[PDB]
């Protein structure tokens, strides 16, 4: 089953009804080890359980394969399960071998209605909805966001009376219907923070550090689905501006916390860099000035000597520059970017102080959180690096806390030294051409970087993806096309393949930018493995990264230009 | 004398501290002891019936939570008894065979405390005669001797210098000072000097002095 | 053996804070548990908690009024030598009186920690001026302590109205000189 | 006025910051004045946390507000220590970008710099006044000055009839302070194309004074400021904080600078079961094989122990290794290592140095024109390594005028008057070439060494690398180089340059092993039948051998033992370590001599 948007007060109810008593635990949380979103969402719903003293257990859980092995490794004390960041899209009864007549408690003929000893919670973010968890299913129970409501209708109904059964032709148009609704991509449509933030408004629990989560989980959005950031947008702007004190006449004091609205740029790390390099080291200006290159350098030396700020300053640390262009670099920038192309760099944002300690924005928050997850610290060789990924999971999940500051710290540093190695990578990529641009898509892949080693994370490789889209396919007036992107590691001898979805230029309202874009890799990639003995491993959270054997990768890519169905 | 279970808690207390702090091994409380262990007993039993079978939530973990606590007390305070005896086991194997001392260990020491100080006493005197003292001669085979040039049996250290806080009677010995104020009189033999403690006041004073007062309770030790 | 060598002769502050949290406190219960289950402790009284009204001061014991304010079904009323004005009196004292301690309670800085640290919303001065009497507190005590330190000796030694956390840091360094000190003069006799 | 309102925010700050729930300043001062340390160290970025109006004045005017920020200081202090003490000194910590020391200009005067470089040389204390008592020569009229040694002050010119300049200083009244005069010499790397290292006159104060000595890598916080000596200046910095990766503090006396919680790292590391396998390991990461070499160089950086006998005999407690070798063979990179992985170092060229160049030379100060002594390479590298490359190419004299130095360890001078006799307690490190540039086999092994029985006996151990082409050893070597051209295990198999460097120091001034009797019975015994090989051998070849075997070595072994159990901070040398020591002589010093 679904619960409406009202509903999450009564199934927080259920959850503290039944697994809550002060003998045992009986809550479980499984956690996508790899999404901030989940990160913040979880760290939400631990303070709020354990206000009210529920034992817990939190499980950070990469890929299927882990999840269906916890989840047979669960003991049968345990009377709520919460899985949060994935398990919408798959077939949980069917995929966890969940048979209902084993998990009843007891059944009464007068209300129609089953007991189960066990319940599954799902907060998942992701589109479409498999039906039968949302229609089908009763253990299931579904965080939803409006869509089942909204624009789900006719496929309830055809689902409906599917299950409810000259018919042939019904039968045929109604499987039309179902398989028509199965074949488009998927997507992120909200964000579940905002969900578990909505319930503790429902409850009446919110206060500063839950809004300062519900901020870092949406911004985490901000960068690959900024359609659904704008539209989340609002909300936080007025959920700061009702939690905030009315008077700030007030001086700092040692413990004073303040979170405004104030402006803020798309320049990577502004706030613990120099000037110059949070222009050098941004996807946005490096797409819009094509800094990988001796003329973009140019260019950007043209812009700093133009806006009057002398290159001796630009490159000085952002807490000792000189403060009358600190004061100055909002009218300095306004007048001069506009003419680089690069005025969309302008933009408000959340930044929050601690009385007397530097003042973050949510963004450097969110990218010091993604390094520590990236960069914190033959089968078995796999278990230990999804081992290792697991462990970096309490890295990012321990720098959520004010009492660790060193590690946000250490979590900035090593962002940078990220950042300038996915920039020396992109350079290496586009200096050579190794994009092919093929009619259905563009092919990359890397073979023999400096530092191959550090794109066996799926988040590092998102991030270069993320890069390569912005630079050279975002801009040039070309057609819009996606990419997949392969990299190798001579540890084992595989690639780990990624789809990606196009981006529209940023920061460009029109009627077709409205529109989203689906990833459809996920079905392409899907049928030519089931076709193909490809020998391919689906078992990420995100159906677009797989992994493929090094010999294998020139007949899927052959079979995938083939199959015009990308 | 059995006054209510606050006040067992007290003296419970009380014993813990002076224990703590005292150089000496003071006599043991059996009585409010036994009391304590079986009201221990009886208070897990009601805790496990009342669990057994939500606005009861809270009552539980506090109830949980004092046993805890007094189980921590009590735990603390038999630990540094024990140590105690380790340290002065030859000493009071003195008292017990000399007949003319009138402190006797099962007055001094409860039934498991005497047990430990025997078998711990066995066991190390059997090392040590395996290790050493079987081959020297039989002059200097005695594990307990004070005719040679040191003494091996260590007693406690009756001058140590211990925190006081007087707190008067819950009296003969009580008096009052040119100031007016409630005040007791002890004398230090070893310089003659008479030494005011008045009540309500913080001292640092040998411990044989104030012994008695802290016998009788008039001072507490911090 | 059965006790490590750091938990000899003295306290550690853990153990001092254990001390402390069963004094009395006051508390505005913010639930009515008299009745017009029941409360069954041994180690202290439960007649207060199974007489309590929605907003009406009581007092239990401070580990049971930490509980319940983890809980936000109790607020703390802190003590009434903990506001501003007090500190400041306090603090003259201790300035006009070079040769005396001044009279706080024995467990002000432990119970001034602990207040701080849990409940931060129960005071009705801004905390960070709280913070800074103590600290001025501790300095000017801490100033008179080691003057008065200068002053061990063989015989006994007198330090009023010091509190528990001071003694206890306190502790070896006095006995351990004084206890030398005794050694050397019995030895002269 | 104004001075009274910065002077009370300045005093705000220390009463006022705390991060969490300690009072930073206030706690620091107070623990400071415990010690009798006047003075109290700030991180700048606080100070632009509380008020970032503070920080602009103090970095828009520093010898100004400086002063003022000094006074608020020991008014705390005196709040904080004293129930109703010289000015307060104020040390200054920044995180903002160094500047390079030839890029100090115009645009720098009067203002906060940050900048690196190596000391090159330290002055003799003087002595500054702080507060003069004055008196008047005709009226005899007395008064006080007080001074700040912030310059953009003078005996008054007029009394207060009495001539010009009336006042004179009353000596035994007033109150002086320490000053010392640095030279700052600017990285080796950081020198522009085709120019000179340049030089900059620095000056500390009180608490700043003898913290560094010459030859130091260190980060200087301070004012680009100019004093009169036409219309042109001299720059000068006044220092206000000194930052090095050398505790010369500990060096110098007993074992400081090094804290519990990083004291007990070392104990940890020294209880690795293989510590001796990482540290050879850590040694040239980047160069193929040569592990007996790397081996002999973590004894050399260890070093022996010392002993000083009752009669007055000293006995050395270094070790000198010298590498004769084929061209290309990596000697020169293992020196270029050493000098960079030991705490104190000097690397030179045995072509361009010269007996004074090493050891001391006597030079003649033009102003006093009085002769007085300065240090060479010997004396600069006192306590370290000395690394002599091109060994080969140094001539007679230059090379023996290092005898004493490698074997007392003093450097006798008797030379315009000035006679005396330095301490020089230097391990030296050599590289050197055979007379025909290859060890050529056909020859006898008197033909390819030109160095005297003399200057070779005093090295403890002798390589003779010779380059043999093997094409599996070939092929190895191959692929590691285009690896290393092409292309961080730091897993328990190596350990930074920084952190071998602070276990070397720890390990030098903590420990000092003594031999047990079974390994002087051991070595005693190696000794007799080494000598005995060394007479078989020279009985069947009329030539005397060119490779001695004196009572040098004996005591050589004894070091590299000693070297050895001092590596894992073991009291007593067992015959665990003499098996080893005894190992390393015989693939160095016996090998050279067997050919
Ligand atoms: N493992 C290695 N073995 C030898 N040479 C190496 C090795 N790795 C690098 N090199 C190269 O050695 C060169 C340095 O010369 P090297 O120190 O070997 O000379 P040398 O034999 O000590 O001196 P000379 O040739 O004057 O006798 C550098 O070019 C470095 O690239
Ligand atoms: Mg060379
Ligand atoms: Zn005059």
């Amino acid at each position: 089953m679904y619960y409406g948007i009202s509903q999450f007060s009564e199934a927080y109810n259920k959850i503290l009804r039944n697994s809550s008593s002060h003998s045992s635990c009986q809550l479980v949380i499984f956690v996508s080890c790899l999404n901030i979103d989940a990160l913040c969402a979880t760290k939400m719903l631990s303070l709020l359980f354990k206000k009210q003293l529920v034992q817990s257990q939190i499980v950070p859980i990469f890929g299927y394969s882990e999840l269906r092995r916890h989840y047979s490794q669960l003991d049968d004390n345990i009377n709520s399960l919460l899985l949060v960041g994935f398990g919408g899209v798959i077939d949980l009864e069917a995929f966890l071998e969940i048979d209902p007549q084993e998990y009843v408690i007891d059944t009464d003929e007068k209300s129609g209605e089953q007991s189960f000893r066990r319940d599954i919670y799902v907060l998942d973010a992701h589109r479409p909805w498999n039906l039968d968890n949302i229609f089908g299913s009763q253990i299931i129970q579904c965080f939803d966001d409006g869509t089942v409501d909204d624009t789900l209708g006719e496929q309830k109904e055809a689902y409906y009376k599917l299950l409810e059964l000259q018919r042939k032709k019904q039968i045929h148009e109604y499987e039309g219907v179902l398989e028509e609704y199965y074949s488009q991509g998927t997507t992120v449509v909200n964000s579940i923070s905002a969900q578990i933030y909505s319930l503790l408004s429902a409850i009446g629990e919110t206060n500063l550090s839950n809004l300062w989560l519900n901020i870092l989980g949406t911004t985490s959005l901000d960068i690959a689905y900024a359609q659904v950031y704008n539209r989340l947008y609002p909300l936080l702007q007025d959920e700061v501006k009702r939690l905030t004190p009315s008077s700030r006449n007030s001086v700092k004091t040692p413990d004073t916390l303040t979170l405004n609205i104030q402006p803020d740029y798309y320049l990577f790390l502004l706030r613990h860099s120099s000037l110059y390099d949070s222009f050098y080291y941004s996807n946005y200006v490096n797409a819009k000035l094509s800094l990988w290159n001796e003329n973009g350098k140019k260019r950007l030396h043209k812009m700093f000597a133009r806006m009057g700020i002398p290159l001796s300053t630009a490159q000085e640390t952002w807490l000792y520059m000189d403060h009358s262009i600190k004061r100055e670099l909002g009218i300095i920038f306004d007048k001069n970017l506009d003419r680089y192309g690069l005025q969309d760099i302008i933009r408000d944002g959340f930044v929050r102080t601690l009385g007397y300690r530097g003042s973050i924005s949510a963004s450097e928050f969110v990218e010091a959180l993604t390094a520590l997850l990236e960069v914190g610290n033959s089968a078995q060789k796999l278990t230990n690096l999804r081992k290792r990924w697991v462990s970096n999971f309490w890295l990012s999940w321990d720098a959520l806390d004010d009492r660790k500051v060193e590690l946000l710290n250490r979590g900035i540093q090593l962002a940078q030294d990220l950042q300038r190695a996915i920039f020396n990578t992109g350079v290496a990529i586009l200096e050579k051409k190794l994009i092919k641009h093929l009619r259905i898509y563009r092919l990359c892949v890397l073979q023999d970087g400096p530092d191959l080693d550090l794109y066996r994370n799926p988040l590092t490789l998102l991030r270069l993806g993320n890069w390569l889209i912005e630079c050279c396919a975002e801009s040039e007036d070309k057609q819009l096309l996606p990419m997949v992107l392969a990299s190798i590691d001579e540890n084992t001898d595989t690639y780990l393949v990624a789809g990606l979805t196009p981006r529209y230029p940023r920061g460009l309202d029109t009627i077709h930018t409205k529109k989203p874009i689906l990833n459809n890799f996920s079905m392409a990639f899907q049928q030519i493995t089931a076709e193909t003995d490809a020998k391919v491993r689906i078992d990420n959270f995100e159906s677009s990264i797989i992994e493929i054997r090094r010999e294998d990768l020139s007949p899927f890519l052959e079979k995938l230009t083939l199959s015009g169905l990308l | 004398i059995y006054v209510s279970p606050q006040q067992d808690f007290s003296d419970l207390m009380k014993s813990w501290k002076n224990e703590r702090c005292s150089p000496e091994l003071l006599p043991y409380p059996h009585q409010l002891m036994k009391r304590l262990l079986n009201r221990i007993s009886m208070q897990s039993q009601l805790i496990e019936n009342i669990s057994m079978g939500n606005e009861s939530k809270l009552p539980l973990l506090c109830m949980e939570t004092e046993l805890e606590r007094l189980k921590f007390v009590i735990r603390s305070y038999i630990r540094c008894r024990l140590s105690k005896i380790d340290k002065f086991s030859l000493y009071l194997r003195q008292l017990n065979e000399d007949e003319n001392s009138l402190i006797s260990l099962t007055d001094l020491l409860s039934k498991d405390e005497i047990k430990y100080h025997d078998t711990h006493s066995l066991i190390w005197l059997k090392l040590v005669n395996d290790s050493i003292l079987k081959y020297m001669p039989e002059e200097l085979q005695a594990i307990n001797d004070t005719e040679g040039s040191v003494n091996m049996i260590d007693e406690p250290d009756w001058n140590k210098f211990v925190f006081i806080h007087v707190n008067g009677p819950p009296d003969p010995l009580l008096q009052e000072n040119e100031f007016g104020k409630p005040c007791y009189t002890v004398t230090i033999p070893d310089l003659k000097e008479e030494v005011e403690l008045t009540i309500g006041s913080i001292y640092v004073m040998r411990y044989e002095v104030i012994r008695d007062l802290l016998r009788d309770d008039k001072v507490a030790l911090i | 053996m059965s006790l490590p060598a750091h938990l000899q002769q003295t306290f550690s502050p853990e153990e001092i804070q254990f001390i402390v949290e069963n004094e009395p406190i006051k508390i505005f219960p913010r639930i009515t548990t008299r009745q017009k289950t029941r409360w069954q402790l041994i180690t202290t009284d439960d007649k207060a908690l199974n007489n309590m009204v929605a907003m009406r001061s009581t007092e239990v014991v401070l580990w049971i009024a930490l509980l319940l304010k983890q809980q936000s079904k109790c607020s703390i009323v802190a003590p009434q030598w903990l506001t501003t004005k007090e500190l400041d009196r306090k603090i003259q004292y201790e300035k006009t009186h070079p040769d005396r301690f001044s009279e706080l309670p024995w467990n002000w800085l432990v119970l001034a920690r602990i207040l701080f640290n849990k409940a931060k919303d129960d005071f009705h001065d801004p905390i960070h001026e709280l913070r800074g009497k103590i600290q001025d507190l501790r300095e000017i005590r801490q100033i008179k302590v080691l003057k008065g330190l200068k002053y061990l000796n063989e015989s006994h030694l007198q330090l009023d109205n010091l509190s528990l956390l001071e003694i206890n840091e306190l502790r070896p360094f006095i006995t351990e000189i004084m206890d030398k000190l005794r050694e050397i003069h019995t030895a002269s006799l | 006025d104004d001075n009274t309102e910065i002077i009370k925010s300045f005093k705000n700050f220390i009463l006022e910051f705390r991060l969490d729930s300690q009072f930073i300043y206030r706690d620091q001062l107070r623990n400071n004045i415990l010690v009798k340390n006047y003075s109290l160290t700030v991180n700048m970025e606080h100070l632009i946390g509380y008020n970032e109006d503070i920080y602009k004045k103090l970095s828009d005017e520093p010898s100004d507000i400086i002063p003022l920020f000094e006074t608020a200081i020991t008014q705390v202090a005196k709040r904080i220590s004293i129930l109703s003490l010289p000015t307060f000194q104020l040390i200054l910590n920044s995180n903002a970008n160094q500047i390079p020391l030839r890029d100090l200009d115009s645009e720098h005067v009067s203002k906060i710099v940050r900048l690196s470089g190596i000391i090159i040389s330290t002055s003799v204390l003087s002595s500054r006044a702080t507060y003069l008592s004055i008196m008047c020569r005709n009226c005899r009229h007395t008064t006080s000055i007080t001074i700040n040694n912030f310059n953009s002050v003078s005996l008054p010119r007029s009394c207060l009839n009495c001539g010009p300049d009336p006042y004179i200083i009353i000596h035994e009244s007033s109150k002086f302070i320490d000053q010392q005069f640095l030279k700052l010499q600017e990285i080796p790397e950081l020198v522009p194309v085709g120019e000179m290292p340049r030089n900059l006159t620095m000056t500390c104060d009180r608490y700043l004074t003898n913290k560094v000595i010459p030859g130091t890598r260190v980060t200087i916080v301070g004012i680009y400021s100019i004093y009169n000596s036409v219309a042109i200046r001299t720059p000068y910095i006044k220092i206000l904080g000194i930052q090095s990766d050398v505790e010369t503090s500990s060096i110098w006396n007993s074992v400081t600078m090094f804290t519990e919680e990083e004291e007990e790292e070392f104990l940890q590391l020294s209880r690795n079961p293989k510590l001796y396998e990482i540290l050879t390991n850590s040694i040239a990461p980047s160069i193929f094989g040569n592990e007996d070499i790397k081996k002999a160089i973590v004894c050399l950086l260890m070093g022996g122990s010392k002993k000083i006998l009752p009669d007055g005999m000293r006995l050395r407690g270094d070790i000198n290794v010298l590498l004769l070798g084929d061209p290309g063979t990596a000697k020169s990179q293992l020196l270029k290592f050493v000098e960079k992985v030991s705490p104190i170092a000097v690397y030179t060229s045995g072509k361009g140095s010269s007996a004074a160049g090493l050891t001391a030379s006597v030079q003649r100060d033009p102003m006093t024109r009085e002769f007085y002594l300065e240090g060479g390479a010997m004396v600069l590298a006192d306590g370290g390594v000395v690394c002599i490359d091109e060994f080969d190419k140094m001539r007679d004299e230059d090379r023996v005028a290092i005898h004493e130095a490698m074997e007392q360890q003093t450097i006798s001078i008797a030379k315009a008057g000035i006679t005396t006799v330095l301490n020089s307690r230097t391990s030296v490190l050599a590289a050197a070439n055979p007379i025909y540039g290859r060890y050529d086999d056909l020859k006898s092994p008197g033909d390819n060494i030109d160095f005297q029985t003399t200057i070779l006996s005093r090295f403890d151990m002798i390589f003779i690398v010779k380059d043999d082409h093997n094409e599996e050893r070939d092929i190895s070597i191959a692929n590691h180089v285009i690896n290393i051209h092409t292309g961080q295990e730091e897993n328990g198999s190596e350990i930074s340059i920084e952190k071998m460097k602070r276990y070397i120091t720890y390990c030098r001034l903590k420990c000092a092993p003594r031999l047990s009797p079974q390994a002087a019975e051991k070595l005693s015994s190696n000794f007799v039948t080494i000598r005995k090989q060394l007479l078989i051998n020279e009985l069947e070849s009329t030539e005397r051998s060119s490779i001695p075997i004196t009572i040098r070595q004996l005591e050589a072994i004894i070091r590299i033992t000693e070297s050895l159990a001092k590596l894992e901070l073991s009291p007593i040398a067992q015959e665990r370590h003499v098996d080893e020591a005894i190992r390393l002589f015989q693939a160095s010093t016996m090998d050279a001599a067997s050919q």
